[PDB]
């Protein structure tokens, strides 16, 4: 089978070099081009650079050349990609690819019609200290029909802490809000289901808030300001 | 891909020609010490390793048994046992972009001394101590990893150069990678010499009407005088006859 | 860089319905044979980004030969047959000659339905969010499309750019609708010193700009 | 009968022969893995090579690491036993191998009959015909007349 696992990326402050590394299988290595393309969470793909048969590199991005230095370990099937200064435009999933055309693919190497994809990284740009999480619940507009409730974790960090209603039981139409920068730095998410609407009056309502990474569950209690 | 990012070829099965390096094709450089340019095309070996890859052109000059350099001890090595040769050709359009290739970069100050035909693949945070950086390199590292003048008219200290290096191993069973025997066209009723794949002999060989098997090759007689043949390259069959002798 | 754009960038097509998308580049892809070398590719939240057509006109592999390329030099413009939901999605377009790449903005293709009816609320904050030092306060519109909607905040005759932020979410298939949340923070020190807070927002269906007008948390 | 496993060990530690017929494709492997004991039924590895009525000879030997493998299919109509007629045999497989072996088994399939004989190095005597088909012979060690 093929499964082509990439990684070198993480919890990396902008302004450090790594080495992303993919690695490869399926096919002969020194006789095929593995090529960067990178596309980032919620952005479209971009080519980054290749290499070839004959190690044959071409290039970088737009405002990334120069920085990255494209580099082969052909033996054991790796390519390790240099990492320069590492911004939100510079980081992205670092998919590798490899083109189906054969040799002398014509003068160029292969490098179109590339439809195989691997992994990519997940390079992230975001560090800083931490507090504890805090949540608003988020009731419809203040009057059998439809509205839509959620509520929101904001002010923690990091993500994500999932969200629930009373042990999946009212779920059905869910849309989860992503995260949001406020100006220090804490992240804010939440998950809106197209529900019907008794929400206000007859209900107190709880919701399911999932602190993952300490291993505890909070059902904590929505309602608005009544 | 430049020579920080050099190509470790193991080639085999092939045609080793010099022809194309000079005259079939006018190439920049073709250079070596020990092995004869001319008979390459004609002794077999078992493998090569071919060191394939892009370098600046300044430094080729500086490629020789010794000849410390950027190149030749921080970019890839070329010790004395040269037991091949290289070849480079100049690839002024090919490796120099108008608009900056910023990607066939060169390792400057390597980390440490080049080992004998290193894999100077190595392309790392070069060396200085026991610091731990914030991957920033702190007043003792620059960026190995430096970029050519990258214009279509380099200069003379920063040439393209693309270069071949073969060094070849026949220590190794053989892959028989030669030219095979050169094969002259066929002569018919004419006393002359041949050797057809190892059966060497003379006479005059002509046309026959007798007709062989699929794994038949020679042809006897009452005294194991070979007779018969049949062409290597294609099907067919020829008589051999001694040439004429007597008594004046 | 690669100066590419797509047209159109977001168009509303219905599924089982061709739809015809373009690419523009920069810098050449021809070689000495008339070789189109920008190939068309697909991208899906979720799954492996799918490759179109090679070469620019020769349908690729792995995916529905659905699409059609044309196309010379640097313009490629690819016409889905019949694409399906399975065929819309983000579009973009490769190409491997000389660098820098750069790409399109990446063309939204999604489903699309006729004007349905607008399903708008708001979130006024809870009791504990009133003395925190945020009373954040989230307009959100389910069940509403197309998907283009303006968004405007009034308060005291001004608008809160900067200090609003707008999250969206994917498309709810039942009745081919989307949500559209605009998130406004504000401090304890001036949140509550005025009364109303507007959230007007357009949709196509009801021209009116809806407005969601709320003196405070409720 | 189309299975053959050669070899001294059989323990996957030695090079152990295998020529082997897919329905499509005619198998040859040399590697040390010790596999199925029994193809199923429808309706290292240094060198490797892929693609009653009948009766087969093959006369296999081994000189100096080359391995010597002499074929011939012949129809028959007959099913109590093989009659008394004479035939040559081609030479069709040479290969450059190199290992010891001391035994072999057939290799069979799932939903009878197979004669096996032994080779000694005697003194023969062969008449050409005209075009060069081996079609008689006779023994220098049998009897007098013979000799
Ligand atoms: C060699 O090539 C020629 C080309 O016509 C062909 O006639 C001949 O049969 C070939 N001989 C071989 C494969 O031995
Ligand atoms: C032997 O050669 C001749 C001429 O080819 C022909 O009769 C046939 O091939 C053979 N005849 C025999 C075996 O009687």
């Amino acid at each position: 089978q093929v499964q082509l696992l990439e990684s070198g990326g993480g919890l990396v402050q902008p302004g450090r070099s790594l080495r992303l590394s993919c690695a490869a299988s399926g096919f002969t290595f020194d006789d095929y081009a593995m090529h960067w393309v990178r596309q980032a969470p919620g952005k479209g793909l971009e080519w980054v650079s290749g290499v070839s048969w004959n190690s044959g590199t071409i290039g970088y991005a737009d405002s990334v050349k120069g920085r990255f230095t494209i580099s082969r370990d052909n033996a054991k099937n790796s390519l390790y990609l240099h990492m320069r200064s590492l911004r939100a435009e510079d980081t992205a999933l670092y998919y590798c690819a490899k083109a189906v055309e054969m040799v002398r693919g014509l003068g160029a190497d292969p490098e179109y019609g590339m439809d195989v994809w691997g992994q990519g990284t997940t390079v992230t740009v975001s560090s800083a200290s931490t507090k504890g999480p805090s949540v608003f619940p988020l009731a419809p507009s203040s009057k059998g029909g439809t509205a839509a409730l959620g509520c929101l974790v904001k002010d923690y960090f990091p993500e994500p802490v999932t969200v629930s209603w009373n042990s999946g039981a009212l779920t059905s139409g869910v849309h989860t809000f992503p995260a949001v920068l406020q100006s220090s730095g804490l992240y804010s998410l939440s998950s809106v289901v197209t529900v019907p609407s008794s929400s206000l009056g007859t209900q107190t309502y709880i919701c399911n808030v999932n602190h993952k990474p300490s291993n505890t569950k909070v059902d904590k209690k929505v309602e608005p300001k009544s | 891909a430049s020579v920080y990012a050099w190509n470790r070829k193991r080639i085999s099965n092939c045609v080793a020609d010099y022809s194309v390096l000079y005259n079939s094709a006018s190439f920049s450089t073709f250079k070596c010490y020990g092995v004869s340019p001319t008979k390459l095309n004609d002794l077999c070996f078992t493998n090569v390793y071919a060191d394939s890859f892009v370098i600046r052109g300044d430094e080729v000059r500086q490629i020789a048994p010794g000849q410390t350099g950027k190149i030749a001890d921080y970019n890839y090595k070329l010790p004395d046992d040269f037991t091949g040769c290289v070849i480079a050709w100049n690839s002024n359009n090919l490796d120099s972009k108008v608009g900056g290739n910023y990607n066939y970069l060169y390792r400057l100050f390597r980390k440490s001394n080049l080992k004998p035909f290193e894999r100077d693949i190595s392309t790392e945070i070069y060396q200085a101590g026991s610091t731990p950086c914030n991957g920033v390199e702190g007043f003792n590292c620059y960026f190995p990893l430096q970029s050519y003048g990258f214009q279509p008219t380099n200069g003379v200290g920063y040439q393209p150069y693309r270069v071949v290096v073969l060094s070849f191993e026949l220590l190794h069973a053989p892959a028989t990678v030669c030219g095979p025997k050169k094969s002259t066209n066929l002569v018919k009723n004419k006393c002359v010499n041949f050797n057809f794949n190892g059966l060497t002999g003379t006479g005059v060989l002509t046309e026959s009407n007798k007709k062989f098997l699929p794994f038949q090759q020679f042809g006897r007689d009452i005294a194991d005088t070979t007779d018969a043949v049949r062409d290597p390259q294609t099907l067919e069959i020829l008589d051999i006859t001694p040439c004429s002798f007597g008594g004046v | 860089d690669i100066v590419m754009t797509q047209s159109p960038l977001s168009l509303p097509v219905t599924p089982g319905e061709p739809a015809s998308i373009s690419c523009r580049s920069s810098q050449s892809l021809l070689h000495s044979n008339g070789y189109n070398y920008l190939d068309w590719y697909l991208q899906k939240p979720g799954q492996s980004p799918q490759l179109l057509i090679y070469l620019g006109s020769n349908r690729a592999s792995g995916v529905p030969d659905r699409f059609s390329g044309s196309g010379s030099g640097t313009d490629f413009t690819l016409k889905i047959s019949r694409v399906e939901a399975e065929d819309v999605g983000v579009y973009y377009c490769m190409q491997a000659l000389q660098t820098p790449f750069t790409f399109g903005p990446g063309t939204k293709v999604d489903i699309k339905r006729t004007v349905a009816a607008p399903s708008v609320f708001i979130f006024p904050p809870s009791d504990e969010q009133l003395k925190s030092g945020t009373a954040s306060v989230v307009c959100l519109l389910n069940n509403f499309y197309p998907r283009e909607a303006k968004v405007q905040w009034k308060v005291d005759n001004a608008l809160q750019s900067g200090n609003s932020q707008e999250s969206v979410t994917e498309q709810d298939s039942k009745d081919s609708t989307y949500s559209l949340s605009s998130t406004l923070t504000l401090s304890k020190a001036d949140y509550e010193k005025h009364k109303v807070y507007a959230c007007e927002v357009t949709h196509q269906g009801l021209s009116s700009p809806v407005t969601k007008s709320f003196n405070r948390g409720e | 009968i189309r299975g053959w496993i050669f070899g001294t060990t059989l323990d996957s530690k030695t090079q152990s022969l295998l020529i082997v017929n897919n329905a499509t494709n005619v198998v040859i492997k040399v590697c040390e893995f010790q596999f199925c004991n029994d193809p199923f039924l429808g309706v290292n590895c240094t060198f490797e090579y892929v693609s009653f009525k009948n009766l087969r000879e093959f006369v296999f030997k081994n000189i100096d690491g080359y391995f010597k493998i002499y074929s011939k299919h012949t129809p028959i109509n007959l099913v109590r036993d093989l009659p008394q007629g004479f035939s040559a045999l081609e030479p069709l497989v040479d290969l450059p191998i190199g290992i010891n072996i001391t035994r072999f088994q057939t290799l069979l399939a799932l939903h009878a009959a197979y004669y096996v004989g032994y080779l000694q190095p005697r003194t023969f005597l062969l008449k050409y015909n005209e075009n060069g088909t081996i079609t008689d012979a006779v023994d220098c060690a049998l009897d007098p007349l013979s000799e």
